[PDB]
DNA sequence: GGACGGCGCCCGAACAGGGACTG
DNA sequence: GTCCCTGTTCGGGCGCCG
């Protein structure tokens, strides 16, 4: 039947008209499927034959469903979608099994022909004109418009989600302590009732929906565990993901890689240890989906470890609100991290991975802080509160970093976990100049026209060095000068620079950079015992800065 | 009967995505919106309204009630378009009179622009959308349109106390007097009784640039000092670094001890005096935004400058909690931002655009757990160069 | 095969600043 | 102004769901 709910008014974008697009040729099988669907829908008033007063048309096709018996009628409304008003999407996210609470009784059920039960605004119906091509030479082709929501229109998901929320509002008010997770037309229904009373309430709900025109065919009314829901299997006390099949190709294209990375990201929600850094880097600067990229050895090994991880059996548990939420973070290399969220020690609620590279230069404490942030907003979405953390970082390390760092940074209630690799700072700049360490005055200059430059230093003990550079920049010459002072100094060095660029980088204590030259600097800094970095304004005649400025400006400025 | 309101020409409405809320806030918002709907103040809407403004809730300190807070910053940016004696009163209290706005209808053609969406835990349901039927709290136009009724309600209290200063900024009455705090609180309760129908701005102080005192100076010390004065000369053209810099000719070790000449000693005392005088030639322009910059100084100290053009500071200040065994940088930054906004509202009746020395993500993750005001200033995030931190250091 | 919306991830393109240059 | 360097946003693939 068709819902007696009020329609949602919609409009074309201003100054625009309905689509005029030729039906394309479909196979005969799809034409029979469409014909059966269409004459049945026409009998039920879901579609209406139209005449030549309607000038519009847009192509139509069909695909098999999850149930491979039944067909699904679709409409390529890409034109009309372009010309249709904007909507505000109401589906803000995706429900997650780890957020479900234990329930005495559970039912999953699906609405039959969901879209085709929700009326479409009358004023807009004419733009949905479509044509079923002739199945014969002796039979011509019927033209229809839609009276209900069509699949392929950009307004259908939101209008259906909103209509469903309205339809379920009365039942929810009357039944506040029965929980109905509503994913488009999938309903997970949970109660704390004994199975009999629960089934009675479910019948109430089915009849409530039927009064509003939505059927719940028994074919999709799951009554016994394990429940199949949102890509998972729900058992009474544990959940799992429906199995992941990684491809086993020998030649790999960009598209093959995107498929692999997508399935691994899906799997990491419950499998600990998934890593995609190398596989993902493989996609850099690629041309198009067809480009074959050859696996690096690093990516080869990564994929091997992931395949092994996937051969293991794993599950999640449901949420108990009367216990704390605990997230535990584990480091892997390359700015990669995994996490486990749980309430009792070896019973994960879920797992995950953080790997995103933020910024040209960074270190492991920064990365850990942003992994904490990601997990915190994920926890607020799924459980509505913040978890308690267990991090591989010593309280003194955090303390030191939060002292030395000029930015506001913070991490909620947490506790040190002694599972290496521990997060550390790999060097520490001095706060005061160092007695007995030689003092270097460094500078660089670069000619913006020819891109030739010079880096170099003078020391208070009389050493002087100038190094010439080709195809460089001012910022790069400054970095090279600092690198040179580090190479030629002892285990303890005072360095003076005029470049607040270089000072801002080095002061934030990076241990990774996408710049080779900053990596080389970082390596040097780890080899040292004491480094002190002072700043002076450039071009003011100050101290040793003047001598080195005159040295490096010589053939370049 | 309603007052028509339009948007600034060539501007569509707000389209800001709602951010995730904790369970406490969602429950509060759902109950508050339920009541608001029974009373006709808001109406459910669908997805055919394409506009959206985020929403959240604050539980005020030791108050068992919550308060909804709509983040109307974008809408206010897009809506069509001061008592100088308030900054001087001995004491000033701030009342929340947003409630009044629910008594005035809102122009129908405008209502769609106030859409907002309640989210759900673990995405159990699609979001649930509302729009306003009355003057919304935190909207630029609510005080503008209610102004006349406000003046009418306040005329007698202002007559019977012409020594009390009352100022309205959007959801807030600022009430200032020169009374003993007991009599001041009694007068405030008089005003709250009449309305059924603690700040001390005279003690806010300026944080001046300040130079080190030493009996022994190293090359390092003098290099830091010359850099700091070179910077400060852009705010004070009196500053000069000729002689102090002269002390550094050659290529010296950073820890070599340098004796200060007579000339350099004079220059240093002069500069020390120049930094006493206030910044000359800085006039507040209301048609430009106030810029606030904050620098974390460590150990619970924070420094701030309010200016409108670079180096022309209207005010400079510091906020200083006590050193932290269990200190929270984000909570402190939020407190600093609310204090500074309060001061800017009192002095100039306008909020600053803040440049915040924090990551976008950290701030957005946590700031609403410490917000306690009914307005929200505009902000952007920066990666501060620790130079300026050294410059304004105390 | 292919149409739609949601969230996730990852990369690159097109911006938006702020600092340092040339004579 | 210009060139550099760095940050954010958005759009395009894919995963998953209906
Ligand atoms: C899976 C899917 C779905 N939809 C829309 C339409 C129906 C609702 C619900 O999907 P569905 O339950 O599988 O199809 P439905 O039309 O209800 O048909 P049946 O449930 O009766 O088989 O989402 C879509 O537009 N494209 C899709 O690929
Ligand atoms: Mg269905
Ligand atoms: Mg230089």
């Amino acid at each position: 039947p068709i819902s007696p709910i009020e329609t949602v008014p919609v409009k074309l974008k201003p100054g625009m008209d309905g689509p005029k697009v030729k039906q394309w040729p479909l196979t005969e099988e799809k034409i029979k499927a469409l014909v059966e669907i269409c004459t049945e829908m026409e009998k039920e008033g879901k579609i209406s034959k139209i005449g030549p007063e309607n000038p519009y048309n847009t192509p139509v096709f069909a695909i098999k469903k999850k149930d491979s018996t039944k067909w699904r009628k679709l409409v390529d409304f890409r034109e009309l979608n372009k010309r249709t008003q904007d909507f505000w999407e109401v589906q803000l996210g995706i429900p997650h099994p780890a957020g479900l609470k234990k329930k005495k009784s559970v039912t999953v059920l699906d609405v039959g022909d969901a879209y085709f039960s929700v009326p479409l605004d009358e004023d807009f119906r004419k733009y949905t004109a479509f044509t079923i091509p002739s199945i014969n030479n002796e039979t011509p082709g019927i033209r229809y418009q839609y009276n209900v929501l069509p699949q392929g229109w950009k307004g259908s998901p939101a209008i259906f989600q909103s209509s469903m929320t309205k339809i379920l509002e009365p039942f929810r008010k009357q039944n506040p302590d029965i929980v109905i997770y509503q994913y488009m037309d999938d309903l997970y229904v949970g109660s704390d009732l004994e199975i009999g009373q629960h089934r009675t309430k479910i019948e109430e709900l089915r009849q409530h929906l039927l009064r509003w025109g939505l059927t719940t065919p028994d074919k999709k009314h799951q009554k016994e565990p394990p429940f199949l829901w949102m890509g998972y299997e729900l058992h009474p006390d544990k959940w799992t993901v429906q199995p992941i099949v990684l491809p086993e190709k020998d030649s790999w294209t960009v598209n093959d890689i995107c498929k692999l990375v997508g399935k691994l990201n899906w799997a990491s929600q419950i499998y600990p240890g998934i890593k995609v850094r190398q596989l993902s880097k493989l996609l850099r600067g690629t041309k198009a989906l067809t480009e074959v990229i050859p696996l690096t050895e690093e990516a080869e090994l990564e994929l091997a470890e992931n395949r092994e991880i996937l051969k293991e059996p794993v599950h999640g548990v449901y949420y108990d609100p009367s216990k704390d939420l605990i997230a535990e973070i584990q480091k892997q290399g390359q700015g990669q991290w995994t996490y486990q969220i749980y309430q009792e020690p070896f019973k994960n609620l879920k797992t995950g991975k953080y790997a995103r590279m933020r910024g040209a230069h960074t270190n492991d404490v920064k990365q850990l802080t942003e992994a904490v942030q990601k997990i915190t907003t994920e926890s607020i979405v799924i459980w509505g509160k913040t978890p308690k953390f267990k991090l591989p970082i010593q309280k003194e390390t955090w303390e030191t970093w939060w002292t030395e760092y000029w930015q506001a940074t913070w991490i909620p209630e947490w506790e040190f976990v002694n599972t290496p690799p521990l997060v550390k700072l790999w060097y520490q700049l001095e706060k005061e100049p160092i007695v007995g360490a030689e003092t270097f005055y460094v500078d660089g200059a670069a000619n913006r026209e020819t891109k030739l430059g010079k880096a170099g230093y003078v020391t208070n003990r009389g050493r002087q060095k100038v190094v010439t550079l080709t195809d460089t920049t001012n910022q790069k010459t400054e970095l090279q000068a600092i690198y040179l002072a580090l190479q030629d100094s002892g285990l303890e060095v005072n360095i003076v620079t005029d470049s607040q660029y270089a000072l801002g980088i080095i002061q934030a204590q990076p241990d990774q950079s996408e710049s080779e030259l900053v990596n080389q600097i970082i390596e040097q800094l780890i080899k040292k015992e004491k480094v002190y970095l002072a700043w002076v304004p450039a071009h003011k005649g100050i101290g040793g800065n003047e001598q080195v400025d005159k040295l490096v400006s010589a053939g370049i400025r | 009967e309603t007052v028509p309101v339009k948007l600034k020409p060539g501007m569509d409405g707000p389209k800001v995505k709602q951010w995730p809320l904790t369970e406490e806030k969602i429950k509060a918002l759902v109950e508050i919106c339920t009541e608001m709907e029974k009373e006709g103040k808001i109406s459910k809407i669908g997805p055919e309204n394409p506009y959206n403004t985020p929403v959240f809730a604050i539980k005020k300190k030791d108050s068992t009630k919550w308060r909804k807070l709509v983040d109307f910053r974008e809408l206010n940016k897009r809506t069509q378009d001061h008592p100088a004696g308030l900054k001087k009163k001995k004491s000033v209290t701030v009342l929340d009179v947003g409630d009044a706005y629910f008594s005035v209808p809102l122009d129908e053609d405008f209502r769609k622009y106030t859409a907002f969406t309640i989210p759900s835990i673990n995405n159990e349901t699609p979001g649930i959308r509302y729009q306003y039927n009355v003057l919304p709290q935190g909207w630029k136009g609510s005080p503008a349109i209610f102004q006349s009724s406000m003046t009418k309600i306040l005329e007698p209290f202002r007559k019977q106390n012409p020594d009390i200063v009352i100022y309205q900024y959007m959801d807030d009455l600022y009430v200032g007097s020169d009374l003993e705090i007991g009599q001041h609180r009694t007068k405030i309760e008089e005003l709250r009784q009449h309305l059924l129908r603690e700040l001390h701005p005279d003690k806010w102080t300026v944080q001046p640039i300040v130079l080190p005192e030493k009996d022994s100076w190293t090359v390092n010390d003098i290099q830091k000092l010359v850099g700091k004065l070179n910077w400060a000369s852009q705010i004070y053209p009196g500053i000069k670094v000729r002689q102090l810099s002269k002390l550094l000719r050659g290529t010296k070790a950073l820890t070599e001890v340098i004796p200060l000449t007579e000339e350099a000693e004079l220059e240093l005392a002069e500069n020390r005096e120049i930094l006493k005088e206030p910044v000359h030639g800085v006039y507040y322009d209301p048609s430009k935004d106030l810029i606030a910059e904050i620098q974390k100084q460590g150990q619970g100290q924070w420094t701030y400058q309010i200016y409108q053009e670079p180096f022309k500071n209207l005010k400079t200040g510091k906020y200083a909690r006590m050193r932290g065994a269990h200190t929270n940088d984000v909570k402190q930054l939020t407190e600093a931002v609310q204090k500074i906004t309060t001061e800017s509202i009192v002095i100039w009746g306008k909020t600053p655009k803040f440049k915040l020395p924090i990551q976008k993500e950290t701030w957005e993750t946590w700031w609403t757990e410490y917000w306690q005001a009914t307005w929200i200033p505009e902000w952007e995030f920066v990666n501060t160069p620790p130079l300026v931190k050294l410059w304004y250091q105390l």
